[PDB]
């Protein structure tokens, strides 16, 4: 009589009929993931067919449905952000306990709609005593996976944060969405930092609290990482990933809480190697590196030409204002080393192009018999969004990387650079920042 | 979705709201007692505060099989939709066949009789058109390669002419 | 249901040239 | 004012590209329908072909007008001339020989088919307009 | 026959790709 | 001569320049120069003699770039 | 077309079209190509030349004709 | 196989033929084999145009996987739909199309200090409706100082005529305050939060209408390509398309080994394998396997 498959055909033929209204669609939605039905995926295709059909939507069907669809881990992009529709209608007509399961699933699956989060962060704001600490947490993981560097919210979030302490869980969603808005406040993170060791009930919370540090680089917690080496099961090769990237950047070397991650990680790439993100299998070299613990003989090779097909790819695809800065920044090294007329830098910066080890191409890479220095621009994508904009956690990333391929990093970031007023000038800020590195130059 | 979810067994869905599948979740501190009803079946586990967290973990990723693209499948669905605004109006059509009998042959002009017999023969040229819908596969790639190559622009896909009058404003009225 | 295959660019950004409304419901009316 | 030369010899666009196009003296398109696609430049004064490149006119060129085909007619491979005064039908000869051809084009094999050309020198722009008019309604 | 693979399955159908990845490798061989 | 560049030269874009300039005489000859300046040429420059110019400008290279590539895409 | 041209040639040469009025030899061989069969200018033009199986054959179809006046 | 420059351009595209180039290419360099070391060659105009041409092979396929929102009713289906096109730029390395249409203007008006120049070879990125719009401003104020307006910015010349110009950028309805201090911006994270909240209030009415205006073109264009073909017999509708279909598919077989051809003509055997398996079970659909 407890029949799981048998009513897996029952919710079947309630969404293959023809009229099926927002209610039937959304508990057909809340039925799937109460059940835990990853392996049915035509059945989740059947309810997100529906789920675009259906028309009539009240507040409380909309955020049954997103709290499915994010719960669930199913994503289809044009579903659900046609589901922004009911919502930006919906939106005075919602709860404060329901606006945050709405923000957080259509903010989480990136759901660009301007509109949408500028309404429901106004009204975050203009009742923030309304929302107890896990909605206001939900809002700003919405809006800053949304694209909108909404810091109004996160000022106000911050406040909030600061005034009463959060869940663990609270708190990690917290840090997750503040390290993609690049903000890294002092004031806020050590706010939500006590929470975490409390106990907390997931690894995902953990992980993700772990990937926060280390993107806005403050340091690991010592039981962030000791919850996630005993509960490194619970996660995800594509989420292990991030906590031992996160746990790198950080600068933990708890080589237990690193066996822990690998343990998970290894295994899945040796049995499909194309499994993971090749962003992601460069993050395992990342973690492979700084803390040191490595990998099994195929996979840490593996993993080493995906940091340098992953570095290719984001310089092939380079902003074009970061183009700008590193022909600026390699015109400045050529200045630096003895070029003052325009055929001697026009001929240096193209001796600075050599190619790295792994086969990718550096940008400013001197060579002086053995010592090698690598000059690294960081444009304003890879700052923090806050006013003393010291570079985001990834250069540290990138600059670990490359000094253990024998360079040694010096990293000059656009908002010091461009702030000087000619070329000689910048010329000695390059020539400091290489000697400060490695004075053999 | 994201790599990391903060969802799943807080604040969550109680109860149903539809009377098709009957939702009853008993929720404790640790774990919850969920019981679902739908048609004749039930079902009842228990789902723990921690293995809704694991269900975010490998995404399903949900993608459309089509016969010939999303974008080709969309213009055909919207001649369909546009000939079924063709075939409401040839449902409007008066019964031409009721006045077939010989009492109207006879009673009629005869040259009135043969527009209506000709107006009777336009009718089945129209509805066997509208009707020809193995034909509107093939109407949806007139409007594909020209649709495909105004988004092969050299700026951007998305690009517009709203945009680019917003973005000579701010080139212009700043310092050359 | 097959189309000619393209490859060239669009260099202008101009208006998508919206097409008449064609005489057919008001013909078919008639 | 300062004369650029270019360092070539005058050329036209030739290829199959020029079929139903209307161009100038030069080969530029004047019907106003884009730049000639697949097309090639070629030199408009080459040497003619010698006494070895030739083989002897055989296969004729019907023009479709009974006086000529019956009386006076034309293999291909021959110039012909149609002398007379104004408004005694020369281009009507003329035009009739090209119509002709778009009629046995739709008979034959691809190897003999007749792709005529028409220079109109010194004309009226109406005059040919109107012959481009013909020609479209044709199909020639 | 039946059941090819969902993969494969998502593939858009007649978009061009292959006369842009033709015409890319007709002209930066010749323009190199 | 009549060399016409983007910005005013340096001391080395000098002396590199003859060296491209003297290829264009074709004798034991020696130019002179004259030194004109023009933004609208994007680098490179523009070298004059009155019964013939030379344009190794990149304004110019960029065009005769598009051109060849407006060309080619047409030919396949 | 030249099969149509060497049958009124033939129609005029083989003394057909007299008796005809010479106003009306326009009109005459407006009859002569429509009313002969439109099969025999296929042979013709498939020959290329009248074979001594066609021009008896033609010149017995050129009599089958109703011509104006006559 | 791919030439190592497109599969580091398939790394972020998410459509299938371009990721399954991408797993076989992850699936080789797990057995060993080694990353080729990409070219720090091909200068500038050829790097300009080999991405041009990469671009639009992220682009043409990612094109035709996003569905139109034609007959739809709301902002949201164009929203989508648009939101579609924006991750299809960042996919294919486009940036911000405000970011790519600015970078068109001072690239193609890089050699330019007079106004009646800027606007005239920025002419084909700029609406004729607002480019004679600047040029009746701009012949004034020509006809006020009898001199060319420069671009110079500091020349008062200029001056008022962009204080005549941004009253021509409110007749449009483009808010010229609101655009010009995002792009330039603020010293405080604060005030420049608020302008930034109204420039993507100005923006997403922007793309929203330009992508509402490219299905009310596709909506029009359908509209008038039915009418047309409802007003024929049907028996010259199966002829014309028949037609058109049998002389499409020879000129993939006339094509001789060329990638294209083979790919035309393994769609084709796709679509009847569509039709067949649709044939075995209409209520279930084409089989996927499972
Ligand atoms: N075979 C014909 N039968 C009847 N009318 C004809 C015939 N040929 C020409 N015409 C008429 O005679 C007029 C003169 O013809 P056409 O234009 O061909 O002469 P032309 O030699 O080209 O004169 P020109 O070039 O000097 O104007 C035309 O208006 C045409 O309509
Ligand atoms: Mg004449």
């Amino acid at each position: 009589e407890n029949d799981v498959p048998a009513i897996l055909k029952e919710i079947d033929s309630l969404v293959s009929r023809e009229a099926v209204s927002a209610k039937e669609v959304s508990d057909a939605a809340v039925a799937l993931t109460y059940l835990q039905v990853k392996a049915n995926r035509r059945l989740w295709g059947k309810v997100l067919e529906k789920a675009g059909a259906a028309q009539d939507y009240d507040a409380a069907s909309l955020t049954n449905l997103l709290w499915a669809i994010n719960t669930g881990g199913v994503e289809h992009f044009k579903t659900v952000a046609e589901l922004a529709g009911p919502a930006v209608s919906l939106l005075p007509s919602l709860s404060p306990v329901q606006l945050s399961i709405v923000v957080e699933a259509l903010g989480g699956a990136g759901v660009k709609n301007y509109e949408l989060y500028n309404k429901a962060s106004a009204v975050v704001v203009s009742k923030i005593g309304e929302f107890k600490p896990a909605e206001i947490a939900r809002v700003l993981y919405g809006v800053a996976f949304g694209g909108v560097n909404d810091v109004a919210l996160a000022k106000a979030a911050g406040k909030v944060f600061a005034s009463t302490e959060v869940d663990s869980r609270t708190a990690a969603q917290a840090l997750y969405a503040l390290a993609k808005l690049g903000r890294a406040d002092k004031a806020t993170v050590d706010a939500l930092l006590k929470s975490f060791k409390k106990g907390t009930e997931s690894a995902s919370d953990a992980a993700a609290a772990s990937f926060a540090l280390g993107s806005l680089s403050f340091k690991a917690e010592k039981a962030i990482v000791d919850a996630l080496k005993a509960s490194a099961g619970d996660l995800a090769p594509a989420q292990a990933v991030e906590a031992a990237y996160g746990l790198a950047l950080s600068g933990a070397t708890d080589a237990e809480a690193f066996k822990a991650l690998f343990g998970v990680v290894a295994p899945a790439i040796e049995k499909a190697p194309d499994a993971l993100e090749v962003s992601s299998l460069a993050q395992l070299h990342v973690a492979s590196t700084i803390s040191g613990a490595k990998l099994p003989a195929a996979v840490g090779s593996f993993v080493a030409k995906a940091f340098g097909l992953a570095a290719d790819a984001a310089r092939l695809k380079r902003s074009s204002a970061e183009s700008a800065l590193v022909a600026d920044v390699a015109a400045a090294t050529a200045v630096a080393f003895g070029a003052q007329y325009r055929p001697e830098v026009a001929s240096a910066v193209a001796s600075y192009v050599k190619t790295a080890p792994d086969g990718s191409v550096l940008d400013i890479a001197i060579t002086k018999g053995d010592a090698k220095v690598l000059v690294q621009a960081v444009p304003s994508s890879l700052l923090t969004s806050t006013t003393p904009a010291k570079p985001l956690g990834h250069v540290a990333a990138y600059s670990k990387v490359r000094e253990a391929q024998g360079y040694a990093v010096a990293v000059v970031p656009a908002n010091e650079f461009e702030a000087l007023p000619d070329q000689k000038a910048k010329a000695q800020y390059v020539l400091a920042a290489i000697k400060k590195v490695a004075p053999s130059f | 979705l994201t790599t990391f979810t903060f969802s799943g067994l807080q604040d969550a869905p109680v109860a149903a709201l539809s009377g098709s599948i009957k939702l009853n979740v008993a929720a404790k501190a640790g774990k919850a007692e969920v019981t679902v009803a739908a048609g004749a079946a039930k079902a009842a586990t228990q789902v723990s505060a921690a293995a809704l967290r694991k269900l975010s973990g490998s995404k399903i990723s949900l993608a459309e099989v089509a016969r010939i693209s999303v974008l080709h499948s969309s213009i055909q669905n919207y001649l369909l939709s546009l000939s079924n605004e063709r075939y409401q109006l040839l449902s409007q059509w008066p019964d031409f066949t009721t006045m077939y009998g010989k009492d109207f042959y006879y009673r009629a002009h005869p040259e009135d009789l043969k527009k209506f017999y000709d107006a009777a023969d336009e009718y089945y040229k129209l509805y066997e058109t509208v009707t020809e819908f193995d034909s509107l596969s093939a109407l949806a790639s007139q409007v594909v390669p020209n649709y495909a190559a105004r988004r092969r622009s050299t700026v951007h896909p998305a690009i517009g002419s709203t945009v680019a009058d917003g973005a000579f404003t701010n080139f212009l009225l700043s310092k050359q | 249901y097959l189309a000619p295959l393209r490859s060239d660019f669009t260099e202008e950004i101009t208006a998508p040239k919206v097409a008449s409304a064609s005489n057919l419901v008001n013909e078919w009316n008639n | 004012d300062l004369v650029y030369r270019t360092g070539q010899i005058v050329n036209v666009p030739i290829g199959p590209g020029t079929l139903g196009r209307v161009t100038d003296g030069l080969g530029q398109p004047i019907d106003g329908k884009g730049p000639l696609t697949n097309v090639r430049s070629s030199l408009v004064e080459v040497k003619a072909p010698g006494i070895i490149a030739r083989q002897s006119v055989r296969e004729p060129l019907f023009t479709g007008v009974k006086a000529v085909d019956a009386l006076v007619p034309i293999g291909r491979g021959q110039r012909e001339l149609i002398i007379g005064d104004r408004q005694t039908g020369k281009t009507a000869v003329a035009i009739d020989a090209i119509i002709h051809q778009k009629n046995c084009n739709e008979q034959v094999p691809k190897a003999q088919r007749v792709y005529c050309v028409y220079v109109a020198v010194g004309q009226k722009r109406s005059t040919v307009a109107q012959l481009v008019k013909l020609f479209t309604q044709t199909g020639a | 026959a039946d059941a090819k693979a969902l993969d494969e399955l998502r593939k858009p159908k007649f978009s061009s790709k292959y006369l842009i990845q033709h015409v890319s490798q007709k002209l930066i061989p010749a323009v190199k | 001569c009549t060399v016409i560049t983007a910005e005013p030269l340096d001391k080395l874009e000098r002396v590199e320049l003859t060296k491209k300039a003297e290829k264009f005489v074709d004798a034991g000859f020696k130019l002179v120069m004259q030194e004109k300046i023009d933004k609208k040429l994007l680098g490179g420059f523009v070298i004059e003699f009155s019964d013939r110019r030379v344009d190794m400008s990149t304004a110019k290279k960029v065009e005769e770039f598009n051109n060849f590539v407006n060309k080619l895409v047409l030919s396949i | 077309p030249i099969e149509r041209q060497t049958v009124a040639v033939y129609a005029a040469t083989k003394g057909f079209l007299d008796k005809v009025r010479v106003q009306d030899i326009v009109a005459a061989e407006e009859a002569v190509i429509s009313q002969v069969n439109p099969a025999v200018f296929k042979i013709l033009k498939a020959n290329g030349k009248i074979t001594p199986a066609l021009d008896a054959h033609l010149k017995a179809e050129l009599r089958k004709v109703k011509l104006p006046g006559a | 196989a791919v030439s190592k420059k497109e599969v580091l351009y398939f790394l972020s595209s998410k459509d299938a033929e371009s990721s399954t180039a991408v797993k076989s290419y992850l699936k080789s360099l797990y057995a060993g084999a080694q990353v080729e070391a990409t070219e720090t060659d091909a200068s500038e105009l050829i790097a300009q145009l080999e991405k041009k041409y990469l671009s639009a092979q992220v682009v043409e396929p990612g094109v035709h996987n996003i569905a139109l929102p034609l007959g739809e009713s709301g902002s949201a289906p164009v929203k989508r739909y648009a939101a579609e096109l924006f991750n299809l730029g960042a996919q294919a390395g486009f940036e911000c199309p405000f970011i790519e249409v600015s970078k068109k203007f001072g690239q193609e008006t890089a050699t330019s200090e007079t106004v009646k120049d800027v606007l005239n070879k920025t002419k084909s990125y700029v609406s004729a409706d607002y480019n004679a719009a600047l040029n009746e401003v701009l012949s004034s104020v020509e006809a006020e100082i009898n001199g060319p307006v420069l671009f110079d910015g500091k020349t008062e010349g200029f001056k008022k005529f962009a204080a005549k110009a941004k009253a021509v950028a409110v007749s449009r309805g483009l808010p010229a305050d609101t655009i010009l201090a995002y792009c330039a911006g603020s010293a405080n994270e604060d005030a420049a939060d608020k302008v930034s909240k109204e420039f993507f209030t100005w923006f997403e009415s922007a793309y929203t209408a330009d992508a509402a205006a490219e299905v009310k073109a596709i909506e029009a264009e359908a509209a008038s390509i039915l009418d047309r073909h409802l007003a024929k017999p049907v028996a010259q509708i199966r002829k014309e398309q028949a037609s058109a279909y049998a002389s499409l598919l020879k000129r993939a077989e006339t094509a001789k080994g060329a990638k294209w051809a083979e790919k035309y003509l393994e769609d084709v055997k796709a679509v009847q394998w569509f039709d067949a398996s649709v044939a075995e079970a209409p209520a279930s659909g084409p089989k996927v396997a499972a």
